[PDB]
C-alpha cells in the first residue's frame, strides 16, 4: 500500500549518481567503510572534483544512520562536508558525496620519510596541528567524539580554492553504548589499553599529540610490532618512549581493570633512564622549545592532565615565529603525488 | 548530548520550522476528505500508536520523540494516501532508534512489537492484524530518509524544560507535571512551528497555573517574546478541551476509514 501517482512522480525526479556524476575506474580508496572514488560532475556546472563513498553494506545500518545524522549538522572549515547524499533504491545502496582532498598525513609523512633516506616549508607542522586542534574543537563543543584519529583520516585538501586546509574525516560514529570493548593501536590513549570503557575527549587529544610528534619526526612515536583492550607490545613502546608513570603522575590508574595485569607484567625500575625529553632530542626537536613544551601537555599519561583542545589552541607555540598559515602549504609549491587510482 | 547548543545552526532550525500557511495550504489535499476536525484527531491517534511503540520496545521518551517528529514531518509534506501511516509509524521507530548509540532494535522484534501493540492496544481501530513484512519497514525507511532531506536530529523541549525548572529551584514539584504537557503538545504541530524552549517554557506556565505556583516576576526576568509563548498555551489549553469533547475509541475506525486510500498500479 503505497500510492502509484506518488511513487512514479518521485521515481521520475530522483537524482541518481550514476547519471550526475563520472566515476568509471576513478576509485581512490577501498576499505571497511565501503569504496571511494574521485567524481566529477556530469552536467558541467563547475569543474571540481567530489569523493564519492558507496557505503559499505546495504540499507541504513547505526554507522550509516549516524554519520548522516552528525555529518547534516556539522559545518565547520577544517571538518570534511558533506555535500549530498545518494539513496539507490533498486540496490539499497547509500552514497555520499564531499569535497575531494588530494593529501593526508600518512600520505605526506610517507613521502617525507621515504625521500630522508633515498617538512619542508617552515611553519608547516604547526599550521597542520592548529588547524587538526580547531576541527577537533568543533566537534568537542557540540560533544562529537572523533574515536579514530590518526594520519590517514587527517586530509589536506590540494590545488583549488581550499587550498592547503586540513579537512578531517573518518570520525567514528558508530560504536555501541559509546565502548571501544564492543591491527595497529599506535595512536589509542593508554587508557585505553588498560580497560577504560567508554571513549572521552582526552583519548582524542592523546591521538593529536601522537600525530603531532610524527610531523615533527616522521616517525609514529609509539610504532610497535603486529579483541581484549589489553595490548602488552604496545604499552612497553609507551614505557620505552614515556617513562613508566608514577604514583603522582596518575592516582587513578589503580581505578582501571587492566590494572593488576600491568603490575603482574610491568616493572617500574624497566624504564628509568625513559622519558619523553630524551625520546625528541635524539630525534633533534629540542626540550626547552615551545613545540616540545605543548606536545607534552598532550601526551600526558593520566587523561584527567591531558590538555584539552581550547587550551591547546591559546598555547603561546601558536604566538611564536612563525605564525600558522590557512594555507599549510603557505604559498608553496605542492610536492606531493596525487591519489593513484584502483581495481575492483 | 550531540549537537546540544548547535540549535541556531542546525537542520532543525533552517529547514523543519514551517510557516503555518504553508503547512495549512498542503493539508488542504486532505482536507477534501476528512474535516480538519478530522485531521487532528488522526494526528492525535497516531501520536499514541508510535507512543505504545516505544514503550513496547521500552525506548526512551527522547527517541519516541524524534519517531513523533519523523512522522509528522512526513505528512505535514505530503498526503495520506501516499504511504499508509500504519506503516510509516514503526518505521519511524525504527529510523529514530538508529539514530541513538544505545542498542538497537532488531528485525523480528520490531515486527512483533508492530503486531502485538495494534492487536493488544488499538483493536477498536485495526479489525485486521499488522499486514507488513520487514521489507516494507526497509523499504518505506528509504523515502523517509529522502523526504526530510536525510534531517535526523531532532531538538525537543525536555532539555531546556529541565534546565529551567532546576533554574526555578522547583524540580520535585512542577517537573513531572511539565514533562507530561511537553508529551502532550506532541498531539498538536507545535514542533513543526515554535523552536524548543518556547515550548518548554510555555508547559512549564501551564504547570504554574495548574499549580497555583506563583512564576510572574521569574517569567518577567527571562528575555523573549511573550506574545508567542501565549500562542502556545492557548494551542496547549484548546488541546485539553479538544482531548475532553473527543473519543478516540469509539470515533477513530470511521475516521480511518474516510481517509484517502493509496491508488493501486493498473
Ligand atoms: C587511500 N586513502 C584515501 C583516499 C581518499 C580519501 C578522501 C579524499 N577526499 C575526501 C574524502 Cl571524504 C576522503 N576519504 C576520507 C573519509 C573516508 C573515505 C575517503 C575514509 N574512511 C571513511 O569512512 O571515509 C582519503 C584517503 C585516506 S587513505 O589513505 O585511506
Amino acid at each position: 500500500k503505497m500510492d502509484y501517482d506518488f511513487k512514479v512522480k518521485l521515481s521520475s525526479e530522483r537524482e541518481r549518481v550514476e547519471d550526475l556524476f563520472e566515476y568509471e575506474g576513478c576509485k581512490v580508496g577501498r576499505g571497511t567503510y565501503g569504496h571511494v572514488y574521485k567524481a566529477k560532475r556530469k552536467d558541467g556546472k563547475d569543474d571540481k572534483d567530489y569523493a564519492l563513498k558507496q557505503i559499505e553494506g546495504t540499507g541504513i545500518s547505526m554507522s550509516a544512520c549516524r554519520e548522516i545524522a552528525l555529518l547534516r549538522e556539522l559545518k565547520h572549515p577544517n571538518v570534511i562536508s558533506l555535500q549530498k547524499v545518494f539513496l539507490s533504491h533498486a540496490d539499497r545502496k547509500v552514497w555520499l558525496l564531499f569535497d575531494y582532498a588530494e593529501h593526508d598525513l600518512w600520505h605526506i609523512i610517507k613521502f617525507h620519510r621515504a625521500s630522508k633516506a633515498n617538512q619542508l616549508p617552515r611553519g608547516m607542522v604547526k599550521s597542520l596541528l592548529y588547524q587538526i586542534l580547531d576541527g577537533i574543537h568543533y566537534l568537542h563543543a557540540n560533544w562529537v567524539l572523533h574515536r579514530d584519529l590518526k594520519p590517514a583520516n587527517i586530509l589536506v585538501m590540494g590545488e583549488g580554492p581550499e587550498r592547503g586546509r586540513v579537512k578531517i574525516a573518518d570520525m567514528g560514529f558508530a560504536r555501541l553504548f559509546n565502548s571501544p570493548l564492543k591491527v595497529t593501536f599506535w595512536y589509542r590513549a593508554p587508557e585505553l589499553l588498560l580497560g577504560a570503557r567508554h571513549y572521552t575527549k582526552a583519548i582524542d587529544i592523546w591521538a593529536i599529540g601522537c600525530i603531532f610528534a610524527e610531523l615533527l619526526t616522521s616517525e609514529p612515536i609509539f610504532h610497535c610490532r603486529q579483541s581484549n583492550p589489553y595490548h602488552h607490545d604496545q604499552l612497553d613502546r609507551i614505557f620505552n618512549v614515556m617513562g613508566f608513570p608514577a604514583d603522582k603522575d596518575w592516582e587513578d590508574i589503580k581505578k582501571m581493570p587492566e590494572h593488576s595485569t600491568l603490575m603482574k607484567d610491568f616493572r617500574r625500575n624497566t624504564y628509568t633512564n625513559c622519558s619523553l625529553i630524551k625520546y625528541m632530542e635524539k630525534h633533534k626537536v629540542k626540550p626547552d622549545s615551545k613545540a616540545f613544551h605543548l606536545l607534552q601537555k598532550l601526551l600526558t599519561m593520566d587523561p584527567i592532565k591531558r590538555i584539552t583542545s581550547e587550551q591547546a589552541m591559546q598555547d603561546p607555540y601558536f604566538l611564536e615565529d612563525p605564525l600558522p598559515t590557512s594555507d599549510v602549504f603557505a604559498g608553496c609549491q605542492i610536492p606531493y603525488p596525487k591519489r593513484e587510482f584502483l581495481t575492483e | 548530548k550531540a549537537m546540544a547548543g548547535n540549535f541556531w545552526q542546525s537542520s532543525h532550525y533552517l529547514q523543519w520550522i514551517l510557516d503555518k500557511q504553508d503547512l495549512l495550504k498542503e493539508r488542504q489535499k486532505d482536507l477534501k476528505f476528512l474535516s480538519e476536525e478530522e485531521y487532528w484527531k488522526l494526528q492525535i491517534f497516531f501520536t499514541n500508536v508510535i507512543q505504545a511503540l516505544g514503550e513496547h520496545l521500552k525506548l526512551r521518551q527522547q527517541v519516541i520523540a524524534t519517531a513523533t517528529v519523523y512522522f509528522k514531518r512526513f505528512y505535514a509534506r505530503y498526503s495520506l494516501k501516499s504511504i499508509d501511516p500504519v506503516l510509516m509509524a514503526p518505521t519511524c521507530v525504527f529510523l529514530a532508534s538508529k539514530v541513538e548509540e544505545f542498542g538497537v532494535v532488531s528485525n523480528t522484534r520490531l515486527i512483533a512489537a508492530a503486531t502485538s501493540v495494534l492487536k493488544t492496544r488499538f483493536s477498536y481501530a485495526f479489525p485486521k492484524e499488522f499486514p507488513y513484512r520487514m521489507n516494507h519497514i526497509l523499504e518505506c525507511e528509504f523515502y523517509l530518509l529522502e523526504l526530510m532531506d536525510c534531517c535526523l536530529i531532532v531538538y525537543h523541549p525536555y532539555r531546556p524544560l529541565l534546565q529551567y525548572v532546576q533554574d526555578m529551584g522547583q524540580e520535585d514539584m512542577l517537573l513531572p507535571l511539565a514533562w507530561r504537557i511537553v508529551n502532550d503538545t506532541y498531539r498538536t504541530d507545535l514542533c513543526l512551528l515554535y523552536p524548543p524552549f518556547m515550548i518548554a517554557l510555555a508547559c512549564l506556565h501551564v504547570a504554574c497555573v495548574v499549580q497555583q505556583k506563583d512564576a510572574r516576576q521569574w517569567f518577567a526576568e527571562l528575555s523573549v517574546d511573550m506574545e508567542k509563548i501565549l500562542e502556545i498555551i492557548r494551542v496547549i489549553l484548546k488541546l485539553y478541551e479538544q482531548w475532553k469533547n473527543f473519543d478516540e475509541r469509539k470515533e477513530m475506525a470511521t475516521i480511518l476509514s474516510k481517509m484517502p486510500k493509496p491508488k493501486p498500479p493498473p
